[PDB]
């Protein structure tokens, strides 16, 4: 129960990070910065598979 | 009857504030959501009563209070430490009682207090009678026996939150740290503070600016933009020589010997009919070389202490 | 004919709404209910308590317990801060105290509450011992009057700083009670009270998981994590794009992009009432737990263990 | 197009975020993808 | 001691009760035991 | 039952407490037992 409870906390943390990276990607396209975007929108996706 | 009331009408939009989406969220749900949706707040679900803002100087705290004051559509009171501390013995405290009293009379309402550190600090016996009487009335009158804690809202600001006493820290039940702005927020403040002035740069050039300006405050941005707006006056009145360009006559500073370069001083030139060269990137970088960041980093370590604990 | 401003209306909070407090609950039931319901027991040698102090760290439930006594009083509940006692000139600062206990005895049976007694007391030098030593002295006589008027009134004192309270007034408040931070079960109870009529999602042992997660809060900390928990579904209503009908004629709630009946809209688009908020989930609770670390500090708890360990 | 394609990625990446607010990994892994592919289509 | 041992059993048997208010049989079966053993220690 | 069995243990463990208020170890050692056995009957 203790280990599963922490796993829930940990997955919640990863989801927060994925959403953060997406927000940062969006913010980046507001300067047409495709570089940053294609990267954060990726570091994020890979991590949603790491879930 | 004392009646030391004061309130006013400023003008600051939401979106002129950069970053701070947690504070924007908490104040929209603390201001707009009670007025627009009073039916959601009923019984067990109650609005927030005490909200604290804190951080390093010039991260946008009082300007955010201006934005709440414009976007309030409510009786926005505001009081410093001046109007609370009275002469004799008794009006120092009864004015606090009348402040929250008439604040509840004009409900729904919002109360802002700037630099609440001048009213706290019960530890020790320094600042004895003013701290115990006035601070005691702030506690009990803020919530107590029969105070209607619903309705009004107490906005606290400070620069020193660790000297704030833990009891008033509990009174301000939802506290928010306001950091230095990051890259994108300072890009936004650059693109706001250029305003209607015809600039020369693009958005990623403002990104180059914010990358160059790592770790400023909002006032630092305001003065490098100010200096950037004060370079063309220096060039339009500098040395000798202006020139016509283009609604009837219009002259700007130009180098000695140029296409239509007359020799004169700004003094020689007629009201209005003088225009300065549009802000340029060099003026920005010159303003970056003009001024350090204001804040110190060990104070940032204490802000990370109180923020890391109570934020 | 220089009367004051008092309490008349009682703020309705129930007696069961508080948690812990069993010594204070015992002392106030035997100090309030037992004299009125059983006046024949208190006679001669057996006398009711005259001075009761509450104290402790901020937000352990002191003034809220005073609210509970105020609702459950069925008596003329006076209440006075340090404001109404300290007057302008020289004389009304003290005669108002005399009229306070006087008219308090006129409306007997009755209860008197004084919050933040350290603002009443507190001497350091000549300025602190002027126009507060007089009012303190009148309190000293008017609560020496246990041999004068034993029955009738009761003085309830509250504070957050009991060590700066003077020893004479400490003797005046003859039965003092420390109010600690609450434990697991009391915070489980305050969770189950402060959820109220809102349709929750959890069970009792899930509230036990909450109180286990929240080791060492105050009552205000509980009030604001429950408050934030009551703000999270409206944050879901404000958030994203997309609602959905469920189920008395049309009712829509926020749902993820692309779902069973997921229309794309904003809360603004949706009709009065016919909104459905998300039921409080443990995730909103745990997010609210991560939102606010405890308020009170543990060295202040060491001073409460100092004054409690001595005088409690 | 383009000025819009760049605008639709954000539209996607938002929905994706909004989706993770219900832990819906399915939708997410998809929109966060339809978006990325499109940033390469740029 | 004793005057206290008799007081700590009650302290236990209370916690035990308080525990069953969350159906926590574990804690209960334990405190209601640490208590009993101690009433025999009397 | 059960929802009640869990309620009767408390009923017991209370009586037991109430009993120690007269130092009555006999009653106590018994109710605190009839209770425990029953928490195992759960
Ligand atoms: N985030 C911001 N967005 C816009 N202007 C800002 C921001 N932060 C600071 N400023 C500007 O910098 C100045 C300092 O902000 P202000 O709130 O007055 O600081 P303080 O709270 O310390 O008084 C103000 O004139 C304000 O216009
Ligand atoms: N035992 C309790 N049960 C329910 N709510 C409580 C309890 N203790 C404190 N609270 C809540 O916490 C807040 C603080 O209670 P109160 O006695 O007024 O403390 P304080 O005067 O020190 O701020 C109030 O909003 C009250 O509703
Ligand atoms: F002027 Be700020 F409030 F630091
Ligand atoms: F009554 Be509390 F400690 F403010
Ligand atoms: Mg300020
Ligand atoms: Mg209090």
């Amino acid at each position: 129960t203790k280990d599963e409870l922490t796993k829930i906390m940990d997955r919640a943390s990863k989801i927060e990070q994925i959403q953060k990276l997406a927000k940062y990607a969006i913010s980046a396209l507001n300067y047409e910065d495709l570089p940053t975007a294609k990267d954060e929108l990726t570091k994020a996706l890979d991590l949603l598979n790491s879930i | 009857l004392s009646s030391a009331i004061l309130s006013e009408k400023p003008n600051v939009k939401w979106e002129d504030v950069a970053g701070l989406e947690g504070a924007k969220e908490a104040l929209k749900e603390a201001v707009i959501l009670p007025v627009k949706f009073p039916h959601l707040f009923k019984g067990n679900r109650k609005p927030t009563s005490g909200i604290l803002l804190y951080g390093p100087p010039g991260t946008g705290k009082s300007y955010l209070a201006k934005a709440v004051a414009t976007e309030a559509n409510s009786t926005f009171f505001s009081v410093s430490s001046s109007d609370l501390v009275s002469k004799w013995m008794g009006e120092s405290e009864k004015l606090v009682k009348q402040l929250f009293a008439m604040a509840r009379e004009n409900k729904p309402s919002i109360i802002f207090i700037d630099e609440v550190d001048a009213l706290t600090g019960t530890r020790g016996e320094g600042e004895s009678e003013a701290s115990r009487r006035i601070k005691t009335e702030l506690l009990v009158q803020m919530n107590g026996v029969g105070n209607d804690s619903q309705g009004v809202l107490v906005l606290g600001a400070t620069n020193i939150p660790w000297q704030l006493d833990s009891a008033i820290r509990r009174r301000f039940e939802r506290r928010i740290y306001i950091p230095l702005p990051d890259l994108a927020a300072r890009t936004t403040m650059f693109e706001i503070n250029v305003g209607d002035t015809p600039c020369v740069l693009t958005k990623e050039d403002y990104r180059t600016l914010g990358a160059m300006t790592e770790g400023y405050s909002g006032s630092d941005i305001a003065v490098v933009v100010k200096d950037a707006l004060m370079q063309p006056i220096r060039k339009i009145q500098s040395a000798t020589h202006f020139k016509d360009v283009s609604e009837t006559r219009k002259l700007t500073p130009c180098s000695p010997g140029d296409d239509g370069a007359i020799e004169m001083s700004w003094t020689d030139i007629e009201a209005d009919e003088l225009k300065e060269p549009d802000l340029t990137i060099k003026d920005f970088l010159k303003a970056i070389k003009s001024t350090r960041p204001t804040v110190n980093e060990d104070d940032l370590l204490k802000q990370e202490q109180f923020t890391r604990d109570f934020g």
